[PDB]
RNA sequence: GAUUAAUAGGGACAGUUGGGGGCAUUAGUAUUUAAUAGUCAGAGGUGAAAUUCUUGGAUUUAUUAAGGACUAACUAAUGCGAAAGCAUUUGCCAAAGAUGUUUUCAUUAAUCAAGAACGAAAGUUAGGGGAUCAAAGACGAUCAGAUACCGUCGUAGUCUUAACUAUAAACUAUACCGACUCGGGAUCGGCUGGAAUAAAUGUCCAGUCGGCACCGUAUGAGAAAUCAAAGUCUUUGGGUUCUGGGGGAAG
């Protein structure tokens, strides 16, 4: 027995992104700095490609399937 | 009527398999139909052994003759024949590996 | 699933619920119509430009915050890609396809793929014809794919 | 080969090295994959060669390999060892003597070189070389 | 003054996956056949033998070469391709799914007479190529009979280029698109969390999309075999294409 109308938290949060209700993704946004000029750049959690730092010009993040890892010790808050 | 899922082969996905030569009549054969048991044959008999172990003659690592090594491939048609597989009863037929 | 019996699957892509713009990001509708308008003219897709804007300067749906989307934008700013992402990127594979067949002319299973390719721009020259986005006598052929090559 | 003969002596030279069925039939499990990679080597000796290798992928779990156990390589990653394997080889051929090159491609040094070049790819086991063959070789 | 953005569809993009395809290239044994040596009377083939081959040397052993096809073992209810079909290496050429997306476009779509693209074999035309097997044929044997099931040989083909042919138990004999409904693990591809080692294009635990497939079971279906769909049809109606109407004569 379960209510569809007040799922569960943990429930929701296994399924796939579009199994459920209200539906929303996964994907989230990330304020990057640097491991040298510091400079605090925001990054989407699924960048499809390779990003700069507009500062200097080293590298922060690699793109992938979903994922993107990111260069080196760079830091990272998670806004929201 | 039906008699079979698999109709005795395994070609699940696509629609055709390379066909193979049978080790015993020689017929061609899909592969993933005809039986198969590649065993691990020994040269000489049991008792046999024993006698050529003393008549040996190089060193002796305790590894003993070479085992023979039998690729083995079937057709039905002869496959059971030889009583490799004998006609199974009804409920039997999906048992795998017995 | 188009031109598919049996294959048929989901890519991804939900636009989050709440239809206001982030909170942290502060840009008048203007700000980003300048980066969007100015990307644009380094010669940009509105299908790539968006994706910058996301990637690189966190604005997740310019539609949300502007109240514009992308290729409106770029319209009202004469910044239009005058032949639509859609038409133009198949009619560009479509021909890549004819030339790997030249020095390939029997390549077959490329023969087919072409023949789909080239059945779907008939579709959309269909379509976008009748919506007064493309001159009724546009004509996709060989002639109309290699003078975009020039 | 017979290379030269010093009165009721014959004297030979490196022509050919190999395996036996004993081996090959040996390690060849239904579960795993099989690996092989032929190299072109230049030995600084003006001999050429031909070098085969053998591998299979290894297991790690403790679940001794079954129709449940897969031990599968993405073809990706056995090319991926191929062009690593047959590298590492051609280097260090062009780097030794025929004299050397021999007595190390009957030792397990290789064996452990290609392990460890390996277990960045795919973990392998029963690394052979199966067969190497005298191409052409100078007389100078 | 321009509805959302369809767990509809088209494009962009991102790592990745595949025995998908086209050009190159590249091996590997084996079958033949040839050289170089080596002996010695039998080889080969069958239930038995027989035509067959052989001291102008067979079968045989070692090295090597030429040649045409073929890709073993790993290769499994595993993978890809619209289907037919597709497995040596490496390198190019254009292509594809799935997954990932807080990217665009916003009905663009489902199926389809006409009308086209493909479509193993076998077969056909004109050239190549010709190793193995081999329809027709020539022979042995077997039979009361054997131009048949075994055996010895052998032409077309089988391989290829360029044309043409379109059928096959072209089979899941089960049209495509869509929504639902039982349980369960294991798979192949992608992704996301985590743990151990270790810091591995690896392993495992847990999710989850998408793909073959299986196990259990139905107060659901059937003539039954059986079917997780062959189900949600007398409680008879999601959309669309094709087909049948006793049998034989007959495709
Ligand atoms: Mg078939
Ligand atoms: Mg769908
Ligand atoms: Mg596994
Ligand atoms: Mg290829
Ligand atoms: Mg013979
Ligand atoms: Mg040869
Ligand atoms: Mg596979
Ligand atoms: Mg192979
Ligand atoms: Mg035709
Ligand atoms: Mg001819
Ligand atoms: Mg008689
Ligand atoms: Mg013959
Ligand atoms: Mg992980
Ligand atoms: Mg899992
Ligand atoms: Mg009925
Ligand atoms: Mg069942
Ligand atoms: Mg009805
Ligand atoms: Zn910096
Ligand atoms: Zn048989």
């Amino acid at each position: 027995e379960r209510d569809l109308l007040n799922p569960i938290y943990e429930e929701e949060k296994q399924k796939n992104k579009f199994k459920r209700l209200i539906q929303a993704p996964n994907s989230y946004f990330m304020d990057v700095k640097c491991a040298q000029c510091q400079n605090i750049q925001m990054i989407f959690s699924n960048a499809q490609s390779t990003i700069i730092c507009e500062k200097c010009s080293a590298i922060l993040c690699k793109p992938t399937g979903g994922k993107v890892q990111i260069q080196a010790g760079c830091a990272f808050k998670i806004k929201n | 009527p039906v008699k079979r899922r698999n109709a005795g082969r395994s070609q699940k996905n696509r629609g055709h398999t390379r066909t193979v030569p049978c080790t015993n009549c020689g017929r061609q054969v899909a592969k993933d139909k005809a039986v198969k048991r590649y065993t691990v044959r020994d040269m000489v008999d049991p008792s046999s052994k024993r006698d050529i172990q003393q008549k040996l003659a190089f060193e002796n690592e305790k590894q003993g003759i070479p085992k023979l090594y039998v690729k083995l491939q079937y057709c039905i048609s002869c496959a059971i024949h030889s009583r490799v597989v004998r006609v199974r009863c009804a409920e039997d037929r999906r048992i795998r590996r017995p | 699933m188009q031109m598919k019996g049996k294959g048929k699957g989901i890519s991804g892509s939900a636009l989050p619920f709440k239809r206001r713009s982030p909170k942290w990001l502060h840009m008048t509708p203007s700000t980003v119509v300048d980066l969007s308008v100015k990307l644009a003219k380094k010669g940009l897709t509105p299908s790539q430009i968006g994706v910058i804007l996301r990637d690189q300067h966190g604005i997740p749906q310019v539609r949300f915050l502007t109240g514009q989307k992308i290729l409106r934008i770029l319209k009202k700013n004469g910044c239009a890609p005058q032949l639509p992402e859609d038409l133009y990127f198949l009619i560009k594979k479509a021909l890549s396809i004819r030339k790997h067949l030249e020095k390939n002319r029997k390549d077959k299973d490329s023969k087919y793929r072409l023949i789909l390719v080239e059945s779907r721009i008939h579709r959309l020259s269909r379509y976008y014809k009748l919506n007064q986005k493309l001159p009724p006598k546009w004509k996709y052929n060989a002639q109309t794919a290699s003078a975009l090559v020039q | 080969v017979i290379d030269e003969v010093d009165g009721r002596n014959a004297k030979t030279s490196f022509y050919g090295l190999d395996i036996t069925r004993d081996r090959l039939c040996s390690m060849i499990r239904k579960w795993q994959t099989l690996i092989e990679a032929r190299v072109d080597c230049k030995t600084n000796d003006g001999y050429i060669i031909r070098v085969f290798t053998l591998a299979f992928t290894k297991k790690t779990s403790a679940g001794k390999q079954s129709s449940t156990s897969t031990c599968y390589a993405k073809s990706s990653q056995v090319r991926a060892i191929r062009r690593k394997i047959n590298t590492f080889i051609t280097n260090e051929a062009a780097k030794l003597g025929i004299a050397e090159f021999s007595k190390n491609l009957i030792g397990e040094d290789y064996t452990k070189k290609i392990e460890k070049e390996t277990k960045n790819i795919f973990p392998l086991q029963n690394i052979t070389i199966r067969k190497v063959k005298v191409l052409k070789r100078p007389k100078l």
